[PDB]
RNA sequence: UCAUCUAGACAGCCGGACGGUGGCCAUGGAAGUCGGAAUCCGCUAAGGAGUGUGUAACAACUCACCGGCCGAAUGAACUAG
RNA sequence: GGGCGUGUGGCGUAGUCGAGCGCGCUCCCUUAGCAUGGGAGAGGUCUCCGGUUCGAUUCCGGACUCGUCCGCCA
């Protein structure tokens, strides 16, 4: 995350590393996000920087619009299907791994989400909140 | 800790609104309190306030009146704390803080002040002219908001006497002008807002805003005094020739009507008053301007303007009535703009809006202003078809064709002839038979009492058992 | 004396760390108003490199305008005048030695 | 602006001191040497920077 | 007037808030001036409720308000339900909605009148709309946008839309709800209008990087003056 | 190696630190103090045709010189263990 | 990576500290074609930026750019 996080997240489960694909959940017209960074992950040798839901991530787009191919931008994970642990300690996970894409600053480029996102997502990033349909 | 000397004002010698010997002014740039008096405010903490003040950022400046207020409050604690020279020091900013797009920093100020006079009373005495004119400035503000409890405040202030607040309008009546005639004349949009800060609108939007209340606050002055018109007729002609008064009288651009109501009811009140009559210059710049304003309302804007429209109509019947439809007579054109405004105008009704058309008519007719037959009747025969169509589907539309009704009427009576007579009686029984649900209504019923001699009204209804 | 009147009317509104555009927009006003020492002064002003300029009569109705540094009085403002008079002439000199060999 | 008086009095002990050329300590204004072993006791001083 | 707020630096006021006639919603980890802006505009007259739905700072998005009613999602536990019952007046009602969407205040755009919802709510959801809020329900998109209570912002006297919207969709969607209404920005241009701002009948609160031409649209259309 | 020294030295306080003369050139000015040369008398206990700050030029302040207190060694440059 | 040199008009290219020609084409005239030729055109921040000079392409310093040459291990 960084920079455009409102307020701070408690630590989720990490699924995606790095070379991760995730489908992409909102309308700017790319099919798949590529993952080849997670921001405020830190270093040790050999291991794999992973993202967890709601975390921002640098990602390509490999299969979509050419327009937003072969180019890096700014990501937000929105939906992880690796099961983790809430405070309130239910295990829940959805069934894909997904994304929007957005700025630095965290604002969308696209416009509508399909399908749920996550609480812990949308308490951290506001404008995901705003174009999302359902919030689990 | 506070540096620097205003050496240039120091020259000038005009102290604006002030008449303690510190300028208090609505621009930006001047008026703002001297280095050395800042310094000989009684405690840091006061100091620190007016800094705040002073800086640009709103919630600064919030932060700080609330603090003032804290300290205002606790009175007797900190009665040492206010003296002559925070008094000097707050006319000066308060003028600035009054005319702030923040309402909260309006409402606290007003709120401020008046808590201060209510403390200090009979110690503000010699600001009390500095003050009270802002204050009912205040009070004049087009904003429900910030008048209401403004006024409210005065008023307990006061003790709740009626008289003591007529009786300020009375005695600073001659500062109460100034005030006006320095945002009318002195001010330009430029030196109320900054440029770098506010694009071209808005620093409009503002002057019109603040010129406004300087209006409602004339016509509640003359409306106060009696003789404030024999008193201070040179001050008041300099004020009403500018034209920033007039500008106001535009309606192909601006939020709202309201403050183009607030010019139309100065014309009304300075000509109960005969100083239009009385001044030819001022009467026809303030005619000439009313005319164009009749063009500018559109087809586009119609749904917009539709409130004020009665009022225009009923200003101009008045006006007419002086020198013969003279108003009429100063533009060559105003005939034409006359047509257009009705043609425009008679597609969207307003409530009152016919009453003020007949008025109109009234007023004309001796002077021949509109031909009867060839002008006039087209106009209410298109009306009363365009309402039927529309009908009653909008919700008081029952009064509106009750008042279409009475009003063409009267218009027909004067006529003497038979096609006025035959469409009278045609597009009545139009009126009713598409209808609507005109009997349904009784109120619209009961409005529309009746329209002709009740037997042949009944043999109508005859026809309808005996139709196919 | 009186271009020193100005630069204290000018420094006076510096040091209440007033702002440049604002304080430009007093000079306009004042000039307006008809203030003398207002309309004595050029309005744009280079305060960022502590420079004011002034409009001074050169028959004791045309006006000359001069660049007057904030951080030294008149005189020494006067005397860097002078010395940039003094600087042309001896490259004057220098240019006379010059065109004899050179137009040769 | 604090005061004249007191912007002096701060920079008694602020402002007007020296530095040591080699080993970059602060320094009395009257001094001669560096009271610092690192330097040797060096003789290369300069005035502290003024604004303005 | 439209009053600049953030909260905590964030311009979006209606995730953060829901404001209605009757009363105000407002998130539990909020500050100083946050709170300090609506108890000053709001005044004593009406209550101001910090609450958490869900166990989400975000209210205004969960929850979609009336002066008449409250609908909360079914993710909504007993003791926050149970508070809001208590610090809420007698008059509002609060029912649980069970729906998939779930996410009222992005679903649903709504007034004292008339409302606007998402087109794929289910009939149950549209009933309870209807009883609990009282209010005569139209399934309707904004230009193909399916959430209405993000892409619009309304009031009793008028309505802000998205920017990117029809021109024809505009006077459709003003005869639908007899309000006049507006295509504008909010916060530097932000497309997300009802997100953006929180409005009723007297007050209009934005966030602090909303230009004064579009604070301008804003009073204009909701005729706060 | 030079200098000063109970006929009062070096630090520290306090007082004076003056006239011919705004010496001669040169500059729009420069009067001890932008520079070029000379650099002398008077009164002296003592005061440079000036050590700096210093002003457009002045004015003003301080110096190196002489004096009261102190009463005895001290200052500069250099050399090497 | 370093060394060594280099840089002129739209293109090519000449210059001792006192920017010129050709070509392309700007125009006009010329002509039985298998269409030429004549006369006048424009054109540079001399790679750039400093300094010396009285003036530097012309001298010099820096930077830029291109071309060359030489370079790792077992
Ligand atoms: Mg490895
Ligand atoms: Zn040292």
């Amino acid at each position: 995350s960084g920079n455009g996080a409102q307020g701070t997240k408690f630590r989720i489960s990490l699924g995606l590393p790095v070379g991760a694909i995730m489908n992409c959940a909102d309308n700017s017209g790319a099919r798949n996000l590529y993952i080849i960074a997670v921001k405020g992950s830190g270093s040790r040798l050999n291991r794999l920087p992973a993202a967890s839901l709601g975390d921002m991530v640098m990602a390509t787009v490999k299969k979509g619009k050419p327009e937003l191919r072969k180019k890096v931008m700014p990501a937000i994970v929105v939906r992880q299907a690796k099961s983790w642990r809430r405070r309130d300690g239910v295990f829940l996970y959805f069934e894909d791994n997904a994304g929007v894409i957005a700025n630095p600053k965290g604002e969308m480029k696209g416009s509508a989400i399909t399908g749920p996102v996550g609480k812990e997502c949308a308490d951290l990033w506001p404008r995901v909140a705003s174009n999302s349909g359902v919030v689990v | 800790s506070f540096g620097g000397i205003n050496t240039f004002q120091q020259y000038n010698t005009d102290l604006g609104l002030g008449h303690n010997g510190v300028r208090i002014s609505l621009n930006y740039f001047d008026g703002l309190p001297d280095p050395s008096l800042l310094n000989s405010l009684y405690s840091n903490e006061l100091k620190l306030i007016f800094k705040s003040l002073l800086k640009r950022d709103e919630t600064t400046k919030e932060k700080a009146l609330m603090d003032l207020s804290n300290l205002i409050s606790d009175f007797n604690q900190n009665e040492y704390f206010f003296n002559d020279i925070f008094l000097l020091c707050w006319s000066q900013i308060y003028a600035k803080l009054i005319i702030s797009d923040y309402k909260v920093i309006r409402l606290q100020s007003h709120q401020i002040t008046i808590m201060l006079v209510k403390s200090l009373r009979k110690k503000i005495s010699k600001f009390l002219k500095d003050f009270i004119p802002l204050i009912l400035l205040g009070t004049c503000e087009l904003d429900y908001s910030v008048s209401k409890p403004s006024l409210n405040e005065l008023t307990e202030c006061f003790n709740k006497d009626p008289a003591k607040i007529n009786a300020l309008w009375a005695v600073f009546q001659e500062q109460l002008l100034n005030l006006v005639k320095e945002i009318v004349v002195n001010e330009n949009e430029d030196t109320i807002s900054d440029e770098r800060y506010s694009s071209k609108e808005e620093s409009e939007f503002r002057y019109h805003r603040v010129i406004a209340s300087a209006v409602l606050l004339l016509i509640k002055l003359f409306v106060h005094n009696k003789d404030v018109s024999e008193r201070n007729s040179s001050s008041l002609k300099v004020i009403l020739s500018d034209e920033s008064i007039w500008k106001l009288l535009n309606l192909k651009n601006g939020q709202n009507t309201n403050a183009y109501e607030t010019v139309l009811r100065l014309i009304d009140v300075l000509y109960t008053r005969g100083y239009m009559p009385s001044h030819k210059n001022i009467m026809k710049l303030a005619v000439k301007k009313l005319l164009k304003s009749l063009t500018h309302i559109t087809s586009k804007n119609i749904l917009k303007v539709c409130p004020v429209l009665p009022s225009i109509l009923n200003l101009l019947a008045t006006l007419d009535d002086y020198e013969d439809g003279t108003i009429w007579s100063y533009d060559k054109s105003s005939k034409e703009k006359v047509l257009k405004f009705l043609s425009v105008s008679r597609t969207s009704p307003s409530p009152g809006f016919f009453n003020a058309v007949f008025a109109l008519y009234s007023s004309t007719k001796r002077h021949s202003f509109l031909d009867y037959y060839l002008e006039w009747l087209p106009f209410w025969q298109k009306s009363v078809q365009r309402l039927n169509e529309k009908g009653f589907s909008a919700r008081n539309s029952a009064e509106v064709l009750n008042e279409f009704w009475t009003n063409f009427l009267k218009f027909a009576e004067d006529s003497s002839e038979e096609r006025v007579k035959k469409m009278v009686e045609s597009e009545i029984f139009n009126s009713l038979s598409c209808g609507k649900s005109l009997s349904e209504y009784t109120k619209l019923n009961q409005t529309l009492s009746g329209v002709f001699p009740p037997d042949k009204w009944e043999r109508e209804i005859e026809d309808y058992f005996t139709s196919d | 004396p009186l271009i020193e009147e100005v630069k204290l009317a000018v420094q006076g509104l510096i040091d209440q760390q007033m702002d440049w555009n604002t304080i430009e927009k007093l000079i306009k006003s004042e000039q307006k108003k008809g203030n003398r020492i207002a309309q004595l002064l050029n309005l744009p002003l280079n305060l960022k490199q502590n420079k004011i300029s002034v409009k001074l009569d050169l028959s004791s109705n045309e006006k000359i305008n001069v660049t007057i540094d904030l951080g030294l009085s008149a005189y020494a403002n006067a005397t860097e005048y002078f010395n940039i008079k003094k600087t042309s002439a001896q490259k004057q000199k220098k240019v006379e030695k010059n065109v004899g060999k050179a137009m040769k | 602006i604090i005061e004249p008086s007191l912007k002096a009095l701060a920079s008694k002990y602020n402002c007007d001191k020296s530095v040591c050329r080699k080993c970059y300590a602060r320094l009395p204004p009257r001094a001669t040497n560096c009271r610092k072993r690192k330097c040797g006791h060096t003789n290369q001083l300069r005035p502290k920077k003024k604004l303005k | 007037m439209a009053t600049r707020t953030q909260f905590e630096n964030s311009n979006e006021i209606g995730v953060f808030s829901k404001l209605t006639n009757t009363y105000c919603l407002v998130a539990v980890g909020g500050s100083e001036n946050f709170y300090s802006a609506f108890e000053a505009e709001l005044g004593d007259a009406i209550p101001i409720v910090h609450t958490t739905i869900a166990g989400t700072r975000i209210i205004g998005r969960m929850t979609a308000g009336n002066r008449r009613g409250l609908l909360v999602p079914t993710q909504t536990t007993d003791q926050e339900l149970q508070h809001l019952r208590n610090s809420l007046p007698d008059s509002v009602k609060i029912q649980r909605v069970e729906e998939r969407l779930s996410a009222l205040g992005n679903v649903i755009c709504c007034n004292d009148y008339v409302a606007l919802v998402h087109p794929d709510i289910d009939r149950e959801t549209e009933e309870l709309i209807s009883d609990v809020l009282g209010v005569e329900v139209f399934r309707q998109t904004i230009s193909g946008n399916i959430l209405v209570g993000s892409y619009c912002s309304l009031s009793n006297q008028g309505g802000l839309v998205h920017p990117q919207t029809s021109v024809q969709d505009q006077e459709e969607l003003s005869s639908l709800l007899q309000v006049p209404l507006v295509a504008g920005t909010v916060n530097r241009g932000s497309s997300v209008v009802g997100a953006g701002m929180v409005v009723n009948d007297y007050l209009a609160v934005t966030g602090l990087d909303t230009t004064a031409p579009e604070l301008s649209v804003i009073e204009s259309i909701f005729r706060l003056q």
